[PDB]
C-alpha cells in the first residue's frame, strides 16, 4: 500500500 | 573503436557490508556497457535451506572532478605537464583494499577516487539518513573490517529497524504570554514545525528539499555518484542428503544461483570511475521479537482500538528494545509512528529455533544503540555456516564490457613511425 | 499559478560596456518565460547616420549556490532557522550598482548573486579567453565606469582586434645530445607540444578541453552561468534635415529601432537570478588602419605569393601596430598567423574623414596593450553625439515576463485563517 | 568560410 | 492570475 | 576489436 518506513531520506 | 575490457572476478565477503567486485576507468567522451553474469554461493551451513538471502548489484558513475574537485580541473588545463594525482595511503595487509575490490600497490598506497569514490557512493545511498558521513581520510582510517569486507549496510526494514529519526521532536513549545496567546503567532509556530519536521523525516538531503520544491538537482550540484544500474535477486540452491551411518537424516543447504546484470550503454561525460559493488543480506528476522501490543503490558484505549482521530493527531511514540524484545533492556530508547504496531507484523520464530545454529536468523539481542542495531550486525551469522576461509558468500562472475572510443591502436602507438 | 512579473524598463548605458537591464530571482521548480519588446535609441549624433551599432541582448540563468556554494546548500537545508545570506558592499553612488541594473539598497549594500552573478557572467562569455578574471570581491572594488555603465565587452573581431594569444610561442626546443638527436624523442617532443598549442589557442576552459574528448560538461561542473536566450540585431533610423538659415544642408542621424526578444518557456532547477544584458556595440573601424601588405616595406616571396605548402608549415608572425596603423609604434606587438593578410580586408576610410566629428569610428589610434585594444576603447565615440545626459544609448522596454508557480495566493496569506 | 578568429575559445 | 491588491473593497 | 599482443609473429 503506501509508504512507511521514515528515515530522512532513501536508505538502500 | 570497441574495447573489450572483459575480466574474471573471483570474489568473497560478509553478509551485510558493502564490497566492491568490480571498477574501470573511464575516459571523456566513451561509452561504456556491461553484462556480469555469475552465480553466486554462500558457505556451506550447517543443515539445510531455510531462508534465501537477498542480493543488490550496484554500478555507479563518479567523475574524477567529483573526487579532485578544482586539482582535477588544473590538472587536465594544465595538460602533459600537470602535477601528478596523489594516490592515497593503505593500511597494512594484503586484503587492506578490499572494499575497493584491488590489491594495495607495492606501496600500499591506492588512487583517491577508488577510496572517496567509495566514501561518496556510501554516503550518499548506504548510510542512513540521519546518520554522519564516512568522512574516512585514508583507507588507513577506516575500521580494519570495514575496509576487509566493507562497511555495514543497512537492515531491511522492520518496525525497530527503521525507527523514526532519533533526532525526531515528541513536542514543540511556543513561548507564551503569561494571560494570553498570540492567535496568530500560534498558526506561525505551526508553519515552521511543519518545515522542520519535513526536513527530519524526508529531506535531510538538499536534492530532497529541492525536489519537493518542485525542481531538480544534477548529480553535479551535490557531487553524488550517479547510479547507472541495479540488480537484485534472492539467492537459493539444494539441500544435500547424508548418506553415511552417522549423518543419515541430516542435510547441508548448497546456495549455487546464477545472476545476471546489465548495464545499458552509457555515455562517459567526463573521465571517471565506474564502481560495481555487491550486497548480500538476510531478512532482519530475530529470535526473540515480540508483537509490541504484546510485549507492553497494559493496553490502553490508544493502543488497542486504532482510533482514526488519535493515531492521525498525536506526536511519536518513543518506545524501548523492551516493547518488543523479550530480555531487552528498558533504557534503549527509538521514536516511532503511533499506530505503527497495526500497519505490521515481526516475522515469528519459535523457542525451539534460538538454540539452533544453521538459521540465517538473528540470534543475539539487539544493539541498545539506534545505528548499530540497524546497520545489519553481520557477525550474528557466523554460526549458521560450516567452515569458511571464503568468508560468508563467495561470487564468480565474467564481467562482460565493451567500451566504444576513439583510441589510437596497438601497432601506431608502438610505431614511433 | 501564472504570476506575471511585468514591468517596465528605461535604460541607458555606454558603447562597449555590459549591463543589466532587467533581473528576475527565481524559485526552484518554477517555468520562466519572457517577451521584452521596446525600442533602442542613440543619442543624436553630429551628422547623418552613416553606420548602423549592433544590438546584443542576453538572457541567462545564475542558480544560488552557483554563488553562495555550501553556504547555499546549509542555508536550504537549515531552513526557516538558517542564517541570513549576507549582501554585498558598493560604492557611494545611486548609479553605483548600475551595472547590476539596480540602485543600491539604502545601506549601500546589494545581493552577492547580483554581483557575483554579474562576475561570472562576464568571465565566462565577454571577457577575452587569455584574459584574467574578474575577481571583484564587491562592487566597492571595481573601476567606476565598469560598475557605472558595466564592464568593456570586446570588439568584433578584425585582424588586429583578436590577435593570437600573447602567450603562444613562435618556437619550441627539444634539448638535444651535441653530436646526436634521438629520432623518437623528437616524436614524442611534436605529440606534447600539440596538446600545448591546443590548450593555447582553442581549449583555454575546461568545458573546452573536455569537449575535444567527444564528452560534455554540464553548467553545473564548471558553475557557469546557463545561457538561456541571445538576440541580436542592427539598430537604425532616420535623418532630420535642419531648414533654417544656417542649418540648411545640414542633418541629426535619428536612430530608433524596435527590437524584441523571447525567452522561451524554460524549466528554473533551482533557486537563482535571471540577468537580462544589453551591449551596444559599432564595427571596430579605425580611421587610420592600413593593409598589412602596404605598411611593411619591403615585400619577401613569403608575404607576397601566397605559397601554400609556406603558410600552412611556419610559426606565427608577430607584428606591431606599426604594421598596421600609420604612427602607431614599431614596439606594441602582436601574434598573426602566417598570410592572415590574405584571408581579410580592413575597411578604409578616406582621410578627409579622419578630422570629422558625427562618424561612429576610431579616430585615435590603438592602446599600445593587448587587453585594452581589443576589449572596445568606448571614450572614442564621445564625439560621435551631441549632447548627452542620456549616455550614449538609451532604450525603453516592456519586459512582459510569466512565470508558472505553485505559490499561496494573496488573501491566504494576509488570512491567518 | 572557415574559422578564422582564435582567442583560445568563445568571446561575445 | 489571481488577484493581489486588496484595499479593503475597490478603488478605481 | 583491433588486434593487441604483438611478439613479433606468432605464438599459439
Amino acid at each position: 500500500g503506501a509508504r512507511l518506513w521514515y528515515v530522512g531520506g532513501t536508505q538502500y | 573503436v570497441p574495447h573489450d575490457l572483459s575480466h574474471l572476478v573471483f570474489e568473497a565477503g560478509k553478509i551485510g557490508r558493502l564490497k566492491t567486485i568490480s571498477w574501470t576507468p573511464v575516459v571523456a567522451g566513451d561509452s561504456f556497457e556491461c553484462d556480469m553474469v555469475g552465480a553466486i554461493r554462500l558457505s556451506p551451513l550447517r543443515r539445510g535451506l531455510a531462508v534465501d538471502s537477498r542480493v543488490d548489484i550496484f554500478s555507479f558513475y563518479i567523475p574524477h572532478r567529483h573526487i579532485y574537485g578544482q586539482q582535477w580541473i588544473n590538472f587536465m588545463k594544465d595538460g602533459v605537464n600537470a602535477s601528478p594525482l596523489p594516490p592515497v595511503t593503505c593500511s597494512s595487509g594484503w586484503d587492506s583494499a578490499a572494499y575497493l575490490g584491488t590489491i594495495p600497490s607495492s606501496t600500499l598506497k591506492v588512487p583517491k577516487f577508488l577510496h572517496q569514490g567509495y566514501l561518496n557512493i556510501y554516503n550518499n545511498y548506504f548510510k542512513p539518513p540521519w546518520s554522519d558521513d564516512l568522512t574516512y581520510a585514508n583507507p588507513s582510517n577506516m575500521p580494519s573490517e570495514d575496509y576487509k569486507w566493507g562497511v555495514r549496510v543497512a537492515n531491511l526494514k522492520s518496525i525497530w529497524t527503521a525507527p523514526l529519526p532519533p533526532d525526531t521532536r515528541t513536542s514543540e513549545n511556543m513561548t507564551t504570554g503569561t494571560s494570553t496567546i498570540d492567535i496568530m503567532g500560534l498558526q506561525a509556530a505551526y508553519a515552521k514545525l511543519h518545515t522542520e519536521q519535513e526536513r527530519d523525516y524526508f529531506m535531510t538531503r538538499y536534492r530532497d528539499i529541492m525536489k519537493e520544491f518542485g525542481g531538480h538537482t544534477s548529480y553535479d550540484g551535490d557531487n553524488r555518484p550517479l547510479l547507472l544500474m541495479r540488480s537484485e535477486f534472492w539467492a537459493s540452491g539444494y539441500d544435500v542428503d547424508g548418506t553415511d551411518q552417522s549423518s543419515l537424516g541430516q542435510f547441508s543447504g548448497r546456495v549455487q544461483q546464477t545472476f545476471n546484470h546489465k548495464v545499458p550503454r552509457f555515455y562517459v561525460p567526463e573521465h571517471g570511475v565506474i564502481m560495481t559493488l555487491a550486497v548480500t543480506r538476510f531478512p532482519p528476522t530475530h529470535e526473540m521479537e515480540m508483537h509490541y501490543l504484546v510485549g507492553k503490558e497494559n493496553l490502553t484505549y490508544t493502543d488497542i482500538a486504532c482510533d482514526p482521530a488519535l493515531m492521525a493527531n498525536l506526536p511519536p511514540r518513543e518506545v524501548s528494545l523492551k516493547e518488543f524484545f523479550h530480555s531487552s533492556p528498558d533504557s534503549a530508547k527509538f521514536k516511532i509512528a503511533e499506530g505503527q504496531w497495526y500497519r505490521t507484523q515481526p516475522d515469528r520464530v519459535a523457542f525451539p529455533y534460538n538454540a539452533l545454529d544453521g538459521f540465517p536468523f538473528y540470534s543475539a539481542l539487539p544493539s541498545t544503540d539506534l545505528k548499530d542495531r540497524v546497520l545489519v550486525n553481520t557477525n550474528n551469522y557466523d554460526e549458521i555456516f560450516q567452515s569458511m576461509q571464503l568468508a560468508h558468500w563467495n561470487m564468480q562472475t565474467k564481467f562482460n564490457i565493451n567500451v566504444y572510443r576513439h583510441m589510437p591502436t596497438t601497432r601506431d602507438s608502438i610505431m614511433t613511425s
